RNA sequence: UAAUUGCGAUAACGAACGAGACCUUAACCUACUAAAUAGUGGUGCUAGCAUUUGCUGGUUAUCCACUUCUUAGAGGGACUAUCGGUUUCAAGCCGAUGGAAGUUUGAGGCAAUAACAGGUCUGUGAUGCCCUUAGACGUUCUGGGCCGCACGCGCGCUACACUGACGGAGCCAGCGAGUCUAACCUUGGCCGAGAGGUCUUGGUAAUCUUGUGAAACUCCGUCGUGCUGGGGAUAGAGCAUUGUA
């Protein structure tokens, strides 16, 4: 058996874990479900990707996070990685590779740079001025 | 829920500073280098390292058991936990702090500035390190103000890995006129550290090729 | 046949708590209420001269059952309205003590929470009961 | 910008110097050689040089150079 | 009747960590000697001590700062073993800081 | 080119400091494998949309397993790496790329020789000189002022709703902060619209405060065309706290 796989990371303000244990296809992240979230406000980033892949894609996968975390629109660019994680994965190890990488491959242009490591932050303050850059104004004479 | 503790961590090193500059305000004339603590089960391991080990052992008791004693009144251990000896020096001309009061003597007992100034120099370049320099600030005559200088050998500075091998030996004089201020850096050879990154940075080397080997073909003989 | 795993909307539950609260009368309200100005960082008191604590009440109740613990801290930081703090930086500064307080008695004489260990008080199983059978069916009939 | 310093060509030329036949131009292949090689302390220029070992290792396969 | 449990939680004061590999390694050995079941060390976030200052003795002229940080860390070990094995790294190679605290921890 | 960074005929040759190299932080590995402090599964399961044992409170030696929720304790991180143009065709430089990245991968630290009559005798208990040392410029206790204002100068908050509030929905994630010569954090109960008296895990911090529980922002109704949820300068009463005052 296998008790815990590795994975991680930090969005602009949630993390990841490694909690994506074995399921029988339902999918809910705690705090904004699939079937019975109701936000009905800002939902073009779940209308985009799932076109032609199918609708229910409830076979084996369960994203299972006991924690949770995120702000006001972390938490959309949150969800939207995490359907992006379980649509690549719901093909990946439960249906043909072939339908994975077809899929991929038809998604080529749609994943805006998800595929790159974690290194968008902001940058730290600079002394001696207001904001970040900017500086404090001078008192000349 | 029981939560403190950078109450003590820093305890910890105020301890030693605070130990470290009373040993240099005291220990002037055994020409002092510094100490070094590990805690440990009711005895702090404490070493102090001299060149003159001798003058500040005495008689075997005229100076170390009062000088346990002091510590221990200090914060009221148990008489018995500090163990207080001291330890003989390796690279005895190399400790930035003890050439520094060295030449300080050698300006007090009433000796020309420069020839001891390049003479201690020449002796540490002798002892073998890889550089070393000498400022002094302050005045040498019935003038406004100079700073004289002078180095050998060669020199570094700065970046991050100049801390580890480079030493800092900044002291003061009292004389007649008035205060003034010696300042030196000597740095060490980097090969001979055994401690720590040994190369630079800068350096780099590369070790040589194999061997060379003719045709051969592959087998006539008789076996 | 009662509640699902997670069955939640917003504003329409609030004006449907509110609307069913309102015909029972059952709330019994201190008296000095529409006095109040809500906050100790309020910009004006209340306009509506009629509502508002059955609003809170509604509020309160519909995170009582989505959270396990609740706090009377917690729900007047919640709001801790922003001080017009005259020619200053605004700040935020927490809310009335006196309208939780009462509030909260009152969700309690009508027996929804109940003091309970692991801090304070919790959901009562007069709670367990609603989600299982009554009000589970009956905001599932409603909406 | 993307321009090398003295070291880096010092030290491309006298590893060439001593390992021309070998050190093919993948940069992987470089860098493990120059790593079972050589002990460049500063861990970056152990990966800066290999670029700078096949670049002149692709001129001088292209044809011969000064020097 | 020797070879009991305790499960007992021992304390160390340093600030790296071969110390505690070395310390594993030695518990992970002498457990072995007697089929002892191991347990795992314990694991902390970091730290940082900020202390923003100025860099001049007079505040006049630029406005400079200057801040630095430290990591010390003392550790606490969650070990399963008997008194006599416990009181036996103190004793047994003596090294800095390969030792034992006698402390009780258990409930 | 960021440059005394390199190419280069060269009365130059061979070396040093600075530059750079270097350290810190934003970075992935299905790992060496880690922590009843985040806590994890099959929780044996127990009260909760049923012929959907997975979670909601949790079983304080609940399983074989522990990092899978922080981390480095480490180590490999991944460089002009290919095409075009482009100059002794060598330095170097712009587009196309698959992708952790493609002014130096971003930013910070580290700073050359020679100087300034630059600031600091008010951090010194570091001092050369003179002054004071018994009617004290030494030190200590009571009270004022350093906040005084006819007049100018230099930072910074509020302001000219229409792009401005009230009841609510997100309180969730982020660098900090807190004692055996005892006063720091506040949880739910009570009257409290600024404090106050409760008992709580609290003084060797992912454990408790704060699950680091802010506003900014939007809509259900009420708010309008100004001097109404733009104004709050300047003043008058009252309830209070800290501190010997």
């Amino acid at each position: 058996a296998v008790p815990s796989v590795q994975t991680f990371g930090k969005k602009k303000s949630a993390t990841a874990v490694a909690h994506v244990k074995a399921g029988k296809g339902l999918i809910k992240v705690n705090g904004s479900p699939i079937t019975l979230v109701e936000p009905e406000i800002l939902r073009f980033k779940v209308y985009e990707p799932l076109l032609l892949v199918g609708l229910d894609k409830f076979s084996n996968i369960d994203i299972r996070v006991r924690v949770t975390g995120g702000g006001h629109v972390s938490q959309v660019y949150a969800i939207r990685q995490a359907i992006a994680k379980g649509l690549v994965a719901y093909h990946q190890k439960y249906v043909d590779e072939q339908s994975k990488n077809e899929l991929k491959k038809a998604f080529t242009s749609y994943d805006r740079t998800l595929l790159i490591a974690d290194s968008r932050r902001p940058e730290p303050k600079k002394f001696g001025g207001k904001g970040a850059r900017s500086r404090f104004q001078k008192s000349y004479r | 829920a029981l939560i403190s503790k950078k109450r003590k961590l820093v305890a910890d090193g105020v301890f030693y500073a605070e130990l470290n500059e009373f040993f240099t305000r005291e220990l002037a004339e055994e020409g002092y280098s510094g100490v070094e603590v590990r805690v440990t089960p009711t005895k702090t391991e404490v070493i102090i390292r001299a060149t003159r080990t001798q003058d500040v052992l005495g008689e075997n008791g005229r100076r170390i058991n009062e000088l346990t004693l002091l510590v221990q009144k200090r914060f009221k251990y148990a008489p018995g936990t500090i163990v207080l000896y001291a330890e003989r020096v390796q690279d005895r001309g190399l400790s930035a702090v003890a050439q520094a009061e060295s030449m300080k003597f050698k300006l007090l007992n009433g000796l020309a500035i420069r020839r001891a100034a390049y003479g201690v120099v020449r002796y540490v370049m002798e002892s073998g390190a890889k550089g070393c320099e000498v400022v002094v600030s302050g005045k040498l005559r019935a003038a406004r103000a100079k700073a004289m200088k002078f180095a050998d050998g060669f020199l570094i500075h700065s970046g991050q890995p100049v801390n580890d091998f480079i030493d800092t030996a900044t002291r003061h004089v009292l004389m007649r006129q008035g205060v003034l201020g010696i300042k030196v850096k000597i740095m060490r050879d980097p090969a001979k550290s055994r401690t720590g990154p040994k190369a630079l940075p800068d350096a780099v080397t590369i070790i040589e090729p194999k061997e060379e080997e003719p045709i051969l073909a592959p087998s006539v003989k008789d076996y | 046949p009662g509640v699902s795993v997670r069955d939640v909307a917003a504003q329409d539950f609030i004006n449907a708590y509110a609307s069913f609260l309102q015909r029972q009368g059952k709330l019994e309200v201190p008296g000095y209420v529409d006095i109040v100005k809500t906050s100790s960082g309020n910009e004006m008191p209340p306009q509506d001269a009629e509502g508002w604590f059955y609003k809170r009440a509604a509020s309160v109740a519909r995170h009582i059952y989505m959270r396990k613990q609740v706090g009377v801290g917690k729900l007047n930081k919640l709001y801790g309205g922003a001080k017009s703090r005259g020619v200053r930086p605004y700040k935020h500064i927490d809310a009335s003590g006196s309208i939780n307080r009462k509030v909260l008695q009152a969700l309690e004489k009508i027996g929804i929470v109940e003091i309970s260990p692991k801090g304070g008080r919790r959901i009562s199983e007069n709670g367990q009961r609603d989600l299982d059978r009554i009000a589970a069916q009956t905001l599932e009939e409603d909406e | 910008g993307r321009v090398r310093t003295k070291t880096v060509k010092r030290a491309s030329k006298a590893l060439i110097e001593r390992y021309y036949p070998k050190l093919t131009l993948d940069f992987q292949t470089n860098k493990r050689l120059c790593d079972e090689i050589a002990t460049i302390q500063s861990k970056r220029l152990r990966n800066k040089i290999a670029g700078y070992t096949t670049h002149l290792m692709k001129r001088i396969q292209k044809g011969p150079v000064r020097g | 009747q020797q070879q009991q449990i305790i499960k007992i939680r021992i304390t160390l004061t340093s600030t790296k960590v071969k110390q505690l590999e070395n310390v594993s390694s030695n518990i992970v050995k002498n457990a072995e000697q007697h089929n002892l079941v191991k347990k795992g060390p314990v694991r902390l976030p970091t730290k940082v001590l900020k202390i923003s200052t100025r860099k001049t003795p007079n505040g006049e002229g630029s406005k400079t700062w200057e801040t630095y940080e430290m990591r010390i860390h003392k550790r606490y070990i969650d070990l399963e073993a008997p008194v006599q094995i416990v009181k036996r790294i103190t004793q047994i190679t003596i090294e800095p800081g390969v030792d034992v605290e006698v402390v009780v921890a258990s409930n």
